[PDB]
């Protein structure tokens, strides 16, 4: 009745009444049907003797009840009674099987990749939640877009979509599919606009991690704006931290970003004759520190597209040769070799061909490039002294350099990108979809882990204290006098040892600083620190076999294992301010307008820390909205998923921490008619009055009754 | 909140945020008063002026300088120096920054006990740290192991450190430096017919130092040389045209930090004080203090100092040692750099004297136990 006006995606929103009103008529016992862990399905179902195709026997405090038939394929999980987490896995694994690939986690909308086409955006039809509110209409993305639309009519507030950044596919569709939604319902287009600037973005922000083969090492942020009374407006995209540490070093099995391999793949020879650059990949030691080729991806028809997509931009031709130009001039910094003075310990140059090919590129001078590399001057006062700089200091100069050139004409690009998609008149209200790549758990953990860690933790916190904040108005609105402490501050501000100013950044950067300063040292300065006086920072356990890990830290999504050995020397990111200089009058346009903007302390870890309080200052003036996009196998099968694989993603994605958090409060929350009828079988504080069960375990207010986890379990 | 690095030096305050690279105020140490009588009436007389104010106004001032031997001796000046450095160079409110100030190891308690009490009372910064100019040289340059030279304009010595460990029982100060040097120079600069008496021709005289002088590497054959031709010969002109030649002046002024018999001093040269600190040491760690002689300061920043600080020590140690002289462009700011790296340290930010700490004790504090 009420559903019927889908169409065609009825099946894949709701099942029937009848299909449904059977099925939640199973005869399901209580003490013999319960979840039992494992070794390859990580969880089994069974019926202590248990059997589901092997007998198993384990202790008797951990299985974990199945929920009764009468929740066995809703659609918000904080409904359920077993808050647990084999019950989650396999109330989504159900969902997927009889297909019904959206779920409400509480606040999330969990997306299941389907693999397969199927009819749930197809017409106006499936267009149909204009108004519908999320109580009311079936679990669509749709109803959290459309739920942030009339948020932001209602309210005059500024809202995000913070949707899952680390799975490899099914976050683009869906990014597009909000965005399009976003076009319909507000009605050359905005969504081919955005789709037709992608190209180059994936070839300077993409890089093939070991876990992927086009990964976004940057975060999003897509705004569309709205106008007076809601009507759309132009939409610009604001790019927030990128990984610049990767334009330099790569571990095994990576590469950098793809511009160069795209470059390099020897496709256009315009370009290697004019970059003065050969094709072998080997000969240059910014790119091939891990590897220079992968088979998932071919690096000629990805550099046509690249090369079409700025032509679809307002590029010109010099503005491509000067892009192009720089990125071989990154690609020659990388070889050139500095030895020590003879007899003293200052650097010169052996050999300026590398010199000499980046200068001529750059639009320089070899000598003033290598005097201001070798000799910077340094103004004290008023006037200016000279400096000394061994091989070392050198080599980090360089890196440096390459690094903030790479981010400014990546900056630039998408300066040039906001521009040809900014047409509009003034408006007033937005609609951010944020990307950025999720919590990372691997065999070697590093540097980089560890930023990503503390940038979901931030985001993290962010999210559970919004539901706090939801949790209070709910509570106060039915008059359930009942306090708790804070949720998100108060449990994940002890993680964030990371940024006050002694734990493991503010640590890093000091031995950075400090004299002669290397790796056991540093563990040695954090060890002292940290060890025994708090329980968040612990020693591993390491066994022989498996990577060396010198500190574990209790995050949100588990504990991670992270190894030191390299940090002092990624950490490190010194300007020479001469050869700023140097670059700030250069003879190639691009170069001057990239630095056309009374030093020597700047770090990967400080600038990360600026640029996270700036994007969680952005975040926080908003309303924010939670998708989870999930994968659910890897061989691509549809319809069948792996229970480890999704477990993993369910643990970092912070499902299973929202649900952790409504686990504590009165997660099952009934209407009064609703339960007064059901269970009448001998107003509602009469019939609860007569049971044996508890008196704290619920709490009536104003036409609700709650209910803690576990006591409708038991009716 | 940043920190303040104030590093003040007998002959050249430098102040600046730590952080920084370099100092961002840099002037004279120098307090004038007008000697002269005053007639135009509405003139707007000022009653004193610090800093390169006095430097500008030199002909009708009186410069004075209130650090003698590295121990200020006069108080109100340093209080005006001070309040210059913090409102007039810098523009900040010393009670939002902590202040590292530093000094020379071997002078009077008191020195440093009215440092703090001054600043805590009438700045009242919220804390403030005394350390030596040796160990931050020692910061600046980036090691952790070596003998540092630090010769400024007041005072010269030596401070031993390996791995981190002061020997404080090796620790030699002279007394001479760059002030002692012009002194010298401008007495021997008379017996070729040039007279300068006056504070003002004192700092011309500082400026001929700088500019024509350099440290000879063999003296006597070099004195020959001046003797026989006359290509040792360089003009300078002094700020009313009368350009001035000098001849072996050139080699003869620095050549008094080798051999301190020259002004009368009894003690030995630089070479010798620096060899002799490191045959204070125990026996095991002098093969490394031999391979990092730090050099540091003004007064170490004449042409062919290293060479010939290296031949005299090559010469004394044994025939086996590397002597390595290290000597970088930028050593006359070594302390303040090692400063600042200090003061941005995050294991530092509980070694300051916090002004709580100051109410609790007494001006008694910062060398009882800081
Ligand atoms: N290029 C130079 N050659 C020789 N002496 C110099 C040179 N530059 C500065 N000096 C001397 O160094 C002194 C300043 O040294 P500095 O390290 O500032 O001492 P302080 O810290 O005590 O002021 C001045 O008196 C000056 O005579």
């Amino acid at each position: 009745a009420q559903m019927a006006d889908f169409g065609a995606a009825a099946q894949y929103l709701r099942k029937s009444e009848k299909e449904r009103l059977e099925a939640q008529t199973r005869p399901f016992d209580i003490r013999t049907e319960c979840f039992v862990p494992d070794d390859k399905e990580e969880y089994v179902k069974a019926k202590a003797e248990t059997e589901n195709g092997k007998t198993v026997t384990i202790k008797e405090d951990q299985v974990m009840q199945q929920n009764p038939p009468k929740f066995d394929k809703i659609e918000d999980m904080a409904m359920l009674t077993f808050l647990h987490e084999p019950a989650v896995l396999y109330n989504l694994k159900e969902r997927y099987a009889a297909w019904m690939i959206y779920t409400y986690s509480g606040l999330f909308c969990v997306t299941v990749n389907p693999y397969k086409w199927l009819p749930v955006y197809n017409a106006e039809v499936v267009a149909a939640y204009r108004g519908k509110k999320r109580s009311e209409a079936p679990p669509h993305i749709f109803s959290i877009s459309d739920n942030a639309y009339q948020y932001m009519l209602t309210d005059r507030e500024n809202q995000s979509i913070l949707i899952t950044g680390e799975s490899g596919a099914g976050k683009t569709v869906n990014t597009k599919r909000v965005i399009q939604y976003f076009a319909s319902i507000a009605a050359g287009t905005l969504e081919d606009q955005i789709i037709q600037a992608n190209p180059a973005l994936e070839a300077f922000g993409n890089a093939k991690t070991v876990r992927n083969d086009n990964s976004s090492r940057f975060g999003k942020f897509i705004r569309i704006h709205f106008g007076a009374t809601g009507k759309l407006a132009s939409a610009d995209i604001e790019t927030y931290l990128l990984e610049k540490s990767r334009v330099i070093f790569q571990l095994k099995a990576e590469r950098n970003y793809h511009i160069f391999y795209q470059i390099l793949s020897n496709k256009k020879p315009e370009l290697l004759d004019m970059l003065l650059v050969t094709n072998n990949p080997y000969d240059y030691a910014f790119v091939s520190q891990g590897e220079v080729s992968v088979a998932s991806i071919d690096d000629s028809e990805e550099l046509l597209a690249t090369d079409s997509a700025f032509d679809v931009l307002s590029f010109t031709a010099e503005e491509k040769a000067g892009v192009y130009k720089l990125t071989g001039a990154i690609m020659h910094y990388g070889n050139m070799k500095f030895k020590q003075k003879q007899r003293e310990e200052q650097a010169e140059p052996d050999g300026t061909e590398d010199a000499d090919k980046s200068a001529y590129l750059m639009g320089l001078n070899s000598a003033d490039l290598l005097k201001g590399l070798c000799h910077p001057q340094v103004k004290v006062g008023n006037e200016y002294v000279t400096k000394g700089q061994s091989v070392q200091q050198v080599y980090y100069s360089i890196g440096a350099l390459a690094k903030s050139v790479y981010e400014k004409m990546f900056n630039w690009m998408v300066t040039r990108i906001n521009a040809t998609l900014e047409t509009k008149q003034p408006r007033q209200y937005f609609i951010g979809v944020l990307d950025i790549a999720g919590f990372e758990i691997f065999d070697f953990n590093s540097f980089e882990q560890l930023c990503i860690n503390f940038t979901n933790e931030k985001l993290q916190q962010f999210f559970n204290h919004h539901m706090f904040v939801l949790e209070q108005e709910e509570y106060k609105k039915e008059g359930i006098e009942w306090e708790f402490i804070d949720f998100g501050m108060d449990l994940q501000a002890c993680i964030d040892l990371i940024e006050k100013p002694m734990g493991i950044m503010s640590i890093l950067e000091e031995e950075c600083m400090f004299p002669k300063a290397s790796d056991m040292t540093f563990k040695a300065k954090l060890y002292d620190n940290h060890l025994g006086k708090s329980n968040n920072f612990q020693k591993p356990r390491n066994v022989k076999g498996k990577q060396e890990a010198h500190f574990s830290l209790v995050h949100y999504a588990g504990t991670v294992d992270y190894n030191i050995m390299g940090w002092l020397e990624k950490n490190k990111d010194p300007l020479n301010e001469t050869v700023v200089g140097l670059y700030q009058k250069s003879s190639l346009k691009l170069m001057a307008t990239l630095f056309s903007t009374k030093s020597s302390f700047q770090t990967v870890s400080a600038l990360h820390r600026e640029n996270l309080n700036k994007l969680m200052t952005n975040l926080k003036t908003t309303h924010p909205h939670f998708v989870r996009c999930i994968i659910p196998n890897e061989r691509k099968a549809p319809g069948v998923m792996d229970n480890p694989l999704v477990m993993h993603q369910l643990r970092c994605n912070g499902v299973l921490e929202g649900i952790r958090i409504c686990r504590k409060g009165f997660p099952n929350r009934i209407l009064y008619g609703d339960f007064r009828q059901r269970y009448r079988i001998l107003g509602a504080e009469k019939l609860l009055g007569s049971l044996d069960i508890d008196h704290n375990q619920y709490k009536f207010g104003h036409t609700k009754v709650f209910f803690k986890a576990g006591l409708l379990g038991l009716l | 909140t940043t920190a303040l690095v104030c590093d003040n030096g007998s002959g050249l305050v430098k102040a600046g945020f730590a952080g920084d690279d370099a100092p961002r105020a840099v002037f004279p140490s120098i307090v004038g008063r007008p000697r002269h009588q005053g007639v135009m009436v509405g003139m707007g007389q000022k009653d004193s002026y610090v800093g390169d104010e006095a430097q500008s106004k030199r002909g009708i001032l009186t410069l004075k300088y209130p650090i003698e031997h590295g121990i200020i001796t006069n108080w109100d000046d340093m209080e005006k120096i001070w309040h210059h450095t913090f409102y007039n160079e810098l523009r900040v409110a010393p009670e939002e920054h902590p202040t590292l100030l530093t000094e020379a190891p071997l002078n009077p308690k008191a020195n440093r006990e009215k440092m703090t009490q001054i600043m805590f009372e009438t700045f009242n910064v919220p804390a403030m740290y005394v350390a030596i100019q040796a160990v931050l040289s020692l910061y600046a340059s980036g090691r952790t192991t070596g003998i540092v030279l630090d010769s400024g304009d007041g005072v010269t010595h030596n401070v031993p450190i390996y791995e981190g460990y002061a020997l404080p029982h090796a620790i030699m100060r002279l007394d001479l430096a760059g002030r002692d040097l012009t002194d010298y120079l401008m007495k021997i600069l008379t017996e070729r017919g040039y007279s300068f008496v006056t504070t003002a021709e004192r700092e011309i005289v500082r400026d001929i130092k700088e500019k024509l002088c350099y440290v000879a590497l063999d003296f006597e054959n070099e004195m020959a040389t001046a003797a026989s031709s006359s290509s040792l010969e360089k003009s300078y002109e002094l700020p009313d045209g009368q350009v001035i030649t000098i001849g072996n002046e050139r080699f003869r002024c620095p050549e008094t930090l080798f051999q301190p018999s020259f002004i009368g001093m009894e003690s030995a040269g630089i070479h010798e004080t620096t060899y002799n600190s490191i045959m204070k040491c125990d026996i095991d760690i002098r093969k490394d203090l031999y391979a990092n002689n730090v050099l540091s300061g003004g007064t170490t920043m004449y042409p062919g100092i290293a060479d010939r600080m290296q031949k005299e020590i090559t010469a004394l140690a044994p025939s086996t040692m590397k002597i390595k002289i290290i000597a970088p462009p930028e050593r006359k700011y070594s302390v303040w750099i090692g400063g600042s790296i200090l003061a941005s340290l995050s294991t530092f930010q509980q070694m300051w004297i916090s002004k709580q700490e100051y109410d609790e004790a007494g001006p008694s504090i910062v060398h009882r136990k800081c």
